[PDB]
């Protein structure tokens, strides 16, 4: 939803996560992308625990 | 989980009552009173487990009588360890110093 | 006990640490560093040529 | 720069997993900080960690404090008073942790 509001499409590939669009992604959008990826990986780690 | 570190050690079977388990230990050194501890070396790693505990005279004297010579207790410096085993119930199988 | 599970989880976090080298942001930073150093190498090569 | 960014990302992540442990364990600041430094050094250089060499070693466990721990040691030897530091043998070399 945040990416769509930013004008970019979210392309999920499981653990790997990236944004497809013209030129570099917005800085705040990139930061939120990294935070969401880290949160998903933390969910995976807590899932293993 | 290795099966060697979690298996009971056969110390002594029952002597079937009469006659009582009577052990005479003229050589009362610590290995022969409190028993021995061995190590198995597989691919050069010194490992020990419960199954490698050799019973001593004390262990096979349970329920019976342990006959000792006072000369050996006094001479071998094992009187203190023996009285500590009797008073504190501490019987530790001796192991080589290295 | 709680410190024990915490330390066990942190030790298990090695797999995730290996995974993190394939994240979008770290890979993007690596690509930017590669671009900078290749630009320096290319200007040196241009001068020498 | 590759090594530096790997270390930076490793520390940046480990910070957010370590604040909860910092809050839970206020006295374990030194141990947790050392473990984070070890994980960052793993990230930047790459020497595998030893699970038994980076795990806390319980020494005493307190049940209820009443009665206070009565430790009667009739055989007051240096290994039995101050503790023993065991060693492993790997083909003849004495390693410990």
């Amino acid at each position: 939803r945040e990416a769509q509001e930013a004008g970019f499409a979210l392309s999920t590939n499981g653990e790997r996560l990236e944004l497809t669009g013209p030129g570099p992604v917005p800085a705040e959008l990139s930061a939120r992308l990294e935070e969401v990826t880290l949160g998903s990986l933390a969910a995976s780690a807590e899932l293993e625990v | 989980l290795d099966p060697a570190q979690w298996r009971p050690n056969l110390l002594t079977s029952s002597s079937s009552g009469t006659p009582p388990p009577i052990v005479y230990e003229p050589y009362a050194t610590a290995p022969r009173l409190f028993g021995r501890l061995d190590y198995l070396v597989d691919r050069g790693v010194w490992s020990t487990n419960v199954s490698l505990i050799r019973p001593g005279a004390v262990h096979r004297a349970q329920g019976g009588y342990l006959i000792l010579d006072a000369l050996s207790l006094k001479r071998e410096g094992t009187w203190e360890a023996f009285k500590r085993a009797l008073r504190n119930g501490q019987v530790e199988p001796v192991t080589e110093p290295q | 006990i709680h410190l024990a599970e915490a330390v066990e989880g942190l030790l298990l976090e090695v797999n995730r640490l290996d995974e993190l080298f394939r994240q979008g942001s770290f890979l993007r930073e690596k690509t930017q560093l590669e671009a900078r150093f290749k630009e320096a190498r290319e200007q040196q090569l241009e001068a020498l040529r | 720069a590759l090594r530096r960014l790997r270390r930076d990302w490793a520390l940046h992540y480990l910070n957010n997993r370590f604040e909860p442990l910092f809050q839970r364990f206020p006295q374990a600041r030194a141990y947790l900080e050392a473990l984070r430094a070890r994980l960052a050094r793993y990230a930047e250089t790459g020497e595998p960690l030893d699970p038994a060499q980076w795990r806390p070693n319980l020494l005493t466990s307190s049940s209820s404090g009443t009665p206070p721990p009565i430790v009667y040691e009739p055989y007051a030897t240096a290994p039995r008073l101050f503790g023993r530091l065991d060693y492993l043998v790997d083909r003849g070399v004495w390693s410990t942790n």
